[PDB]
């Protein structure tokens, strides 16, 4: 399968959660990305790469992908309650996306 | 010839932009004042606009020579190259996409009948998944005529390549606004139905589509702005316009009471004077004269 | 006013037994000659016959008051108590079924909202097998308003009684007779199509059904006698009937070429002189004009 | 389940074979039989009980219902090649009946 990650993941508010999203070789200079929400294909991209293994944060998650190892770590910085739901491992492509989804469960300090 | 309407009750009408009855009819001052919809979209003259088919078998489908191809994480996956639904060629133009094709947003799922290279079995119906809009990730273009489905499987279906018509089953997370026509480009659209004097409000022909909701048991509401019939019959009669729109009033058949009175506009919506209300649907439209497009009506 | 047809090639038309675009437009003496269809019958003055409804997403669908309940070795197990497809009460009268019931024979797809109580879910979109005839083991009686249907299930789908609106989702073992309308015993039904002169055989609205089928491939046509703009044309207009029957040309309205001239009868179907032995297919883009009312004897220059 | 059969059966041509639904109790009262093709439930009965243990022979078919056990076994003489196809064990009922899909090989005897 082109992407892997957690089923489930867990953080607590204001702080921090990883999520490691595992990709096959042929991958590698393919844009990744972080979505949230449903229907699927219709998500908001909270953060997506260049296609480079340099590191990108844009709405409070940064994203870097390691292209030795073919994985990219997602990290969710200061969490809020509503921060919970459905999340996507993302590789961007034309037509369909391989995607992979990962529940986010928040929880107080 | 002057001006008539189809002696057909509401309740009884097709609806424009779903294939279902039309149930409802109905102003509402609290919704969206001037939709952008695409399909129900005529002229009095009988120019039909956007991408409004003739045919309410035309409504929110589609047709397409279909390739198949199995991808692992994501389940087989057709990419449809569409067609106009009679078999003629489909060609960019000044309308969003092919005939009759959705006009709105959301997770749509399909039927389209596939053939099978497995044993004991030939023909089969197959439903596909396949997002419309607001904006996707899928790289939608329906106005270029190539749109992508797929079928969540953990190994292929072992589909045929070849001809398809495809058919609305179900929308998930249905929202009233144009789909992705063209991997998020803009495209030659019908404009947006309007405008409305002071005190003016669209007329909404409404039905309820089959629906995917986890949470929620309400029913999904749709509205166009004419039934379908409305739209084939100006088409077919193709009036001559003698102002700027039509009085209408809307009569109970068997009482005779006056329901209302409103302005058919040239443009192919109807406007009344009102400050949601909705209306019994076995009343009859019925034609009254042609008026100014400053008419003043009578309030509900 | 004289009567006239509306302006719309066949191609562009909704056929009147299965909610499909028509694709097809022939003649074929090979086929029973008159069908006894009870959904794409409108007389010329109006009057629609059958079960024919006005609007095409009528055709082949039906509503009802679902009942669910869970049987082990069927499934769940649906009780559809008809009602007419605008929400007003079915009476059992001079008609085979609700408005818009299918005419014809095999085991139907049919879908429906269904609501469930397992939690996670709320809204889907169930299918569900239906048997409609010719002879059922089943006990259908859409005549007297109810019907019932299944889909196969190891443990209950725990749905929630309601409201349905059925629509067609595939054939399978498809027949041109009509279904099973009150559990094996006879109804109102529209007369056969027909008569014809000699040398005159029906004309074809021909659409392609969704369809199961394990081991052939070729497509299941459905034949009507006119496309459903035309029955709601006729039920619209509510023209006098002058005479005995129409005399009607289609034309290519590009070229002007005269491609046939038929015979519209009072009684609603369109007949063409034709003797050859296989079926000859035409061209769906021309447009029917109506030429002048012609006795029922009136001779037709064969195809 | 109320009804069970062999998913696959096997004879050979003018031969015999036999097959047996069984069910359960609360549907000994009922009406047995034994039906031929498909769509299932527009199939064609070819024998069928009066909810008796009396045997019923028809052309080449005969059931038998054994209320003590609460099987009904269906009996196929004189086999003929036409004869494969899917059958179904029966329980009449109003409305869906119960049934059990049967799928009936036949060849011919080895030379
Ligand atoms: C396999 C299907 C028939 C089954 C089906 O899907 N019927 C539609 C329904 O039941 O609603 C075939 C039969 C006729 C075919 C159509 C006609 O040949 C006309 C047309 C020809 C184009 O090359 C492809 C699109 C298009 C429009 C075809 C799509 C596939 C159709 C509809
Ligand atoms: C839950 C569904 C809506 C979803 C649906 O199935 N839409 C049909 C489609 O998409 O084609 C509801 C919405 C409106 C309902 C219908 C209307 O209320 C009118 C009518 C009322 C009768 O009491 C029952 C039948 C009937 C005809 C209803 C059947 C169930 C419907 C169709
Ligand atoms: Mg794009
Ligand atoms: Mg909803
Ligand atoms: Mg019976
Ligand atoms: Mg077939
Ligand atoms: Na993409
Ligand atoms: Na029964």
């Amino acid at each position: 399968d082109p992407v892997t990650g957690p089923e489930e993941v867990s953080g607590q508010e204001q702080g921090s959660l990883t999520v490691q999203c595992r990709y096959t070789s042929g991958w590698k200079d393919y844009k990744k990305y972080w979505c949230q929400g449903v229907p699927q294909r219709s998500c908001k991209t909270l953060v997506e790469t260049d296609a480079s293994e340099q590191l990108v944060k844009k709405n409070r998650v940064s994203i870097r992908d390691n292209q030795r190892d073919f994985i990219f770590t997602v990290t969710m910085e200061d969490l809020r309650m509503s921060d919970a739901g459905i999340y996507w491992c993302g590789i961007t492509k034309g037509g369909l996306d391989p995607m992979f989804k990962v529940t986010v469960n928040i929880g107080p300090v | 010839r002057m001006v008539d309407l189809p002696v057909i009750q509401p309740r009884l009408c097709t609806h424009a932009r779903w294939p279902a009855p039309v149930y409802g009819l109905l102003v509402d001052p609290s919704l969206p004042s001037n939709p952008q919809w695409q399909n129900g979209r005529v002229h009095v003259d009988g120019t039909l606009l956007g991408t409004t088919p003739i045919s309410g078998s035309w409504v929110s489908c589609f047709a397409a020579e279909a390739a198949y191809k199995f991808q692992s994480g994501t389940g087989e996956v057709a990419t449809f190259t569409l067609i106009e639904q009679d078999g003629s060629a489909y060609v960019p133009g000044d309308r969003a996409a092919p005939l009759g094709y959705p006009d709105f947003s959301g997770q749509l799922e399909i039927e389209v009948q596939t053939e099978t290279t497995k044993t004991g079995d030939k023909l089969k119906v197959t439903t596909f998944e396949m997002i419309l809009g607001p904006t996707t990730n899928a790289d939608q273009a329906p106005y270029q005529g190539r749109v992508f489905a797929s079928v969540t499987a953990a190994a292929s279906l072992d589909l045929v390549d070849g001809r398809v018509r495809a058919v609305p089953r179900s929308i998930y997370g249905f929202q009233d606004t144009i789909p992705e026509y063209n991997d998020g480009l803009l495209v030659p659209l019908a404009p947006p139905i309007g405008p409305f004097l002071p005190g003016e409000v669209l007329l909404r022909f409404r039905t309820y589509m089959r629906q995917i909701d986890t949470a929620d048991a309400a029913a999904e509401a749709i509205d166009c702005a004419l039934p379908q019939e409305f739209v084939s019959w100006f088409a077919s009669n193709a009036f001559t316009v003698q102002s700027e729109a039509l009085l209408l009033r809307y009569r109970n058949t068997l009482t005779g009471q006056l329901l209302f009175e409103c302005k058919l506009y040239n443009e192919g919506y109807i406007a009344l004077s009102y400050s949601p209300l909705t209306f019994p649907t076995d009343g009859i439209f019925e034609v009254v004269s042609w008026v100014p497009r400053l008419y003043q009506l009578a309030s509900v």
